[PDB]
DNA sequence: TTTGAAAAGCAAGCATAAAAGATCTAAACATAAAATCTGTA
């Protein structure tokens, strides 16, 4: 047979096809599924990334600090941990179904919470004061397709592997005629949710759906960003029918972070540490020792910063880090030390990590570039002042380049430069309609994102815009000793 | 350590061909790109520098045959794998099918798997792929040819065998698209009038000399290369301002015009150029390059279709109008001025289909007669006769898709030039140039 | 010196060192021997012609391989486009200007 | 034979329809591996 394409890199999983409701004959056939190796989970890779050194790390005071300020590494988040943690611990003890949506922007805490509140729950479990439950972590941003969902949390249900529709109807059945008796209780937490009811909301409503069913024995909590992702992906209808737990996390004010600062850096702020003077390790308790410090206003002013501008626990904790990496670098330039009386971290080096963040490089990579980039950039700064249109074409920005280049003929630079311009400094080469790099720095610039150029094969009248503001354009002209007196 | 050949007028271009293409992988470009417009050269001057230095491994790939991007991966793959097992045959090795790469990524990967079955080679080697005519690709957009400037940062450094991309391209503003990657680009600029009538002696006065027309014209009735050289001059100097700098348009004029040149050899003509020139004149004022059935009512209505087209419809009464009122009234008095612009300049106006079917009827040639009403009205006949000059595309409409022929938003317009509705208006003896000459 | 020169004029118009070295690499790989090398290095007379080659295809060494009926019908099609207020043309414009050219020359 | 005067013409300015297409979606058309169902054995 001859065929009109081919697919030769299909690679398809073995999963089956088969719903559960087909793995037995009736609803009262089904066995306790408590009782199966298979249902609820009744990594092998770890030494594939194993090998052996054979220098000794030199661990500088430094370091200390900052291995301790990461973020795999609950301060300030009492009413939301009390909040989850009595809805799911009354949900679990009275064998009911409930869901509770966790919404706010990045880095806030919220699923550190979420994950600190199923642990205790675990370890209230553990002393039989509720029952048993399996515990599912969902990621929406973790995912191929967003289906996958129905294939991953079936497969940790039952411990077999199926398509995500099959899995989908299996989910239902389970949730809906699998008697209460003859199943566990699940928690299940549906982190990134805006990432899986992009498409449409299939996976929004039959998870919400099945927390409203009697036999589901179901703890649905999801996070998301945005708070109305329920009320505009599903109707009002729906969600009064559902009737889910609404919380909020709000950013961080500086004083939580401050105080997670230092509940990070509890232990080793004004503490002793021996040092070999050297190499530079440095052992916490020929040897030096040494006492090391943060300072309070450093971490109050970059608390301050970061709960001002996002309010998140992973700024702060990062310009912190930042600092200390800072403070060790110019460390180990001073005492030349290797990779294999008092240590600060000052005022200073945390104002420097900070306006690595808070400065642009905008004006200073335009302050850097040639007379030819600089000259179109002027150009088109003297066309939007002119006709004040904001798109200028680039013949009118070629017809401005040359009559900056025919006006100013007095001007001792220009008359240096004109003959490098328009002939590239030789005489065998004739006068050209474009200066010397006119495309190179065109494509410069719209690399760079300085510029904007519409999509137009006429190269005279396709348009071309400022894609940062005048203003930096205006700092940066006004910088050259060439342009601002023409 | 390379052979530099000689090509008439592209020295510097072989020049800068023996400095960047080399069978040493360390001194050689990863991408060199040859830009210049059609007839310059190129491919010939790329042919001869890898015809002189045999020890060069090159692929030949003319992307103008592949079309798209995945069968370029494809020819890619395949000529590859089949360039190394001709050039090394003892060395056992997979053949890894070209249908399977679909992907750039699929291209890496199978490269890789190609090259690394060849590492018990003793030199590291070029493989030089040559994509002659590379912004010939019939798709192109313009993020593909990124894909080929970074195909080489993710094959192995350290490989025995090393890809080397030689790109042929054509438009300027193409090249000038990756001005910034700063790849070694070699110009072929167009030759002059000079240089291209050296090449045209240089490469047809053998086949012209040698041709079978003469040397039947010689025996029915040096110097034979001077009459080929001198008929090839004669061309260049009678049709140079016609066909420009173009060496295929003066070859394709030349095998025109040189048995209808050999034809008129005599002898006193063979010895006598210029009179041999005189004899032949006629072939030498006119390039001659060129291949040189409607109904009535199809003729009439492409002709009402262009009056409709390239007239205004305030003034049809003035021209139109004949016929006897029984109640008062004024009809059109006409254009007050003339306009300063032919209207058949530019590009035709849109119009109704009862304007068209009424100037028809005004413009359709004619006691019994009183029961006959000699007026043609639109029947069933004349509106198969527009439709079928709809589909034949000498009437045209606003929309080209799912057109609605029975909406009155969707207008009609003409679709032939002046020239073709003039020799169509001649065919029925139809003066459409009066209704022209007093508007302009 | 002239590769000062060179240096000083990559600077203000491209500020690019792999553009020089593209310039550099066949000065020094078409040099015969070490005084050609030396002299080559001297006057960089093989860099102007470089910057020629590089040029040799823009809108300027375009112009100069036309004809003088290709020459006539883009001058032609430039007068129509100027006098126009969107700066279209079509064929036939062009060559109604060109036959007036033509006419008002002869 | 005039005449005059209302129909016709024309143009500047402007609100709006509509042409051309950029962008995208969905249906028809097409393939393909794993699982699952059928017919004998
Ligand atoms: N209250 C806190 N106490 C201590 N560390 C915290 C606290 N909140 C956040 N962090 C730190 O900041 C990190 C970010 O927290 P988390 O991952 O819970 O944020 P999130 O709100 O879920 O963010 P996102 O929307 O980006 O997923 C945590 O891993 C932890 O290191
Ligand atoms: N320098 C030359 N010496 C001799 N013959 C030449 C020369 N240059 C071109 N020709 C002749 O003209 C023909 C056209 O040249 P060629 O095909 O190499 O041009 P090109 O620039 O690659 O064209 P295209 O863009 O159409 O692919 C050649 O096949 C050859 O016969
Ligand atoms: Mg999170
Ligand atoms: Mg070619």
């Amino acid at each position: 047979v001859i065929r009109k394409f081919t697919k030769k890199n299909v690679a398809r999983a073995k999963k089956k096809y088969t719903p559960f409701s087909k793995r037995f004959k009736s609803i009262a056939a089904i066995p306790d599924l408590t009782s199966l190796p298979e249902f609820y989970g009744n990594s092998r890779f770890e030494n594939k990334l194993k090998t052996t050194q054979k220098h000794q790390i030199v661990e500088t005071i430094f370091s200390k600090v900052k291995k301790q300020l990461n973020s795999s590494y609950l301060p300030a988040r009492e009413n939301e941990f009390a909040s989850i943690y009595l809805s799911a611990y009354s949900a679990i003890e009275s064998d009911s179904a409930t869901t509770i949506y966790v919404a706010g922007t990045p880095g806030v805490g919220k699923t550190l919470t979420v994950r600190e509140v199923v642990k205790e729950l675990l370890s209230s479990s553990a002393q039989r004061e509720i029952p048993d439950f399996l515990y599912v972590e969902i990621n929406g941003l973790k995912m191929v397709k967003p289906t996958d969902c129905y294939e991953t949390l079936w497969n940790k249900v039952s411990g077999e592997r199926l398509t995500w529709a099959a899995s989908m109807e299996s989910l239902e059945f389970y949730f809906k005629r699998v008697p209460k008796n003859k199943k566990k209780t699940i928690v299940v937490l549906l982190d990134e949710l805006d990432a899986m009811v992009t498409k449409s909301q299939d996976i929004m409503y039959n998870f919400f759906n099945w927390t409203t069913y009697e036999n589901a024995k179901l703890i649905v909590i999801a996070v998301a960003n945005t708070m109305d992702l329920p009320e505009r992906q599903l109707g009002n209808k729906i969600t009064s029918r559902i009737g889910f737990t609404r919380i909020m996390f709000t950013g961080y004010t500086h004083e939580e972070l401050k105080n997670i600062i230092d509940l990070r850096l509890k232990g080793l702020n004004d503490s002793f540490f021996y040092v070999d003077t050297k190499t530079g390790n440095a052992i916490l308790i020929d040897v030096r020792k040494v006492r090391l410090r943060m300072s309070a206003d450093a971490i109050e002013i970059a608390s301050r910063k970061v709960a001002s501008v996002s309010g998140d626990a992973r700024r702060a904790l990062k310009v912190c880090k930042r600092a200390a990496e800072i403070a060790e670098k110019h460390y180990m330039a001073k005492h030349g030390y290797g990779y294999d009386g008092v240590q600060t971290v000052h005022i200073t080096h945390v104002m420097k990590a900070l306006n690595e963040t808070l400065n642009s490089h905008v004006i200073t990579f335009m302050t850097r570039l040639s007379f030819t980039a600089k000259l179109f950039i002027y150009a088109l700064l003297n066309l939007m002042k002119k006709n004040g249109s904001q798109e200028q074409e680039l013949g009118d920005i070629v017809d401005e380049i040359k009559l900056l280049i025919e006006v100013n003929g007095s001007n001792k630079f220009v008359m240096e430069i004109a003959k490098t311009l328009f002939q590239q400094g030789s005489d065998n080469i004739s006068e050209q309609l474009r200066i010397i790099s006119w495309d190179f720095v065109l494509n410069q610039l719209l690399d760079a994102g300085i510029l904007f150029k519409q999509t137009m094969k006429n190269d005279r009248i396709c348009c071309v815009k400022l894609n940062i503001s005048v203003e930096e354009a205006k700092r940066a002209m006004n910088e050259d000793e060439t342009l601002r007196n023409l | 350590n390379v052979t530099t050949p000689e090509v008439a007028f592209r020295e510097y271009q072989t020049n800068c061909l023996a400095s960047y293409i080399s069978a040493d992988p360390d001194i050689t470009p990863s991408n060199l790109i040859l830009q210049g417009y059609s007839g310059t050269g190129k491919t010939y001057t790329l042919k001869k520098y890898f015809n002189a230095n045999p020890n060069l491994h090159a692929v030949w790939l003319e992307p103008v045959e592949l079309v798209s991007w995945k069968p370029l991966l494809q020819a890619i793959a395949r000529t590859v794998q089949y360039k190394l097992k001709t050039l090394y045959p003892n060395i056992p090795t997979t053949d890894y099918d070209p249908l399977q790469v679909e992907e750039p990524f699929l291209l890496v990967k199978t490269l890789h798997n190609i090259f690394v079955q060849y590492e018990s080679l003793q030199e590291k080697t070029c493989l030089f792929l040559i994509l002659d005519g590379f912004d010939s690709l019939q798709d192109l957009d313009a993020a593909l040819f990124n894909k080929y400037i970074k195909l080489n940062e993710l094959l192995p450094k350290d490989s025995k065998i090393n890809i080397k991309f030689i790109y042929t391209m054509l438009e300027t503003s193409f090249l000038q698209r990756y001005s910034t990657h700063c790849i070694p680009t070699v110009m072929f600029p167009r030759y002059n009038v000079d240089e291209v009538s050296t090449i045209l002696v240089m490469s047809r006065c053998g086949e012209l000399m040698e041709d079978s027309c003469l040397r039947k014209r010689i025996i029915e009735e040096d110097q034979f290369q001077n009459v080929a050289a001198n008929f090839i001059h004669l061309i260049v100097q009678a049709f140079h301002s016609y066909t420009g700098n173009d060496i295929f348009a003066l070859n394709d004029l030349i095998d025109f015009k040189w048995p209808k040149y050999v034809s008129r050899i005599t002898k006193e003509n063979i010895f006598e150029p210029l009179a041999l020139y005189k004899s032949a004149i006629k072939l030498f004022l006119s390039t001659d390059d060129n291949l040189s059935d409607l109904s009535i009512i199809s003729k009439y209505l492409l002709i009402a279709s262009y009056i409709c087209s390239y007239l205004e419809p305030r003034y049809d009464a003035s021209i139109f109008s004949r016929k006897t009122r029984i109640i008062q009234g004024r009809a059109a008095y006409g254009r007050r001025k003339k306009k300063e612009v032919n209207p058949r300049y530019l590009q035709p106006s849109l119009f109704a289909i009862e304007r068209l079917l009424a100037i028809f009827q005004a413009i359709f040639p004619i006691l019994s007669a009183l029961r006959e009403e000699s007026l043609m009205k639109a029947n069933i006949e004349v509106f198969q006769n527009l439709s079928e000059l709809h589909t034949l595309k000498l009437i045209a409409t606003t929309m080209n898709k799912n057109i609605d022929y029975l909406s009155p938003k969707v207008r009609w317009k003409v679709n032939v030039p002046w020239e073709i509705i003039k020799e169509i208006s001649e065919s029925v003896h139809f003066n459409i140039s009066d209704y022209f000459s007093d508007i302009h | 010196s002239n590769l000062n020169r060179h240096i000083r004029m990559n600077f203000e118009t491209f500020r690019s060192l792999p553009t020089l070295k593209n310039s550099i690499i066949p000065l020094v790989a078409t040099s015969k021997n070490f005084g050609s090398l030396c002299t080559a290095i001297k006057s960089c007379s093989f860099l102007d012609i470089y910057n020629k080659n590089q040029l040799s295809n823009n809108l300027t060494g375009r112009l100069q391989s036309l004809s003088d009926l290709e020459l006539a019908i883009l001058i032609s099609a430039a007068r129509v486009a100027l006098r126009a207020k969107d700066g279209s043309f079509n064929f036939n414009l062009a060559y109604a200007e060109y036959e007036k050219m033509i006419k008002a020359i002869n």
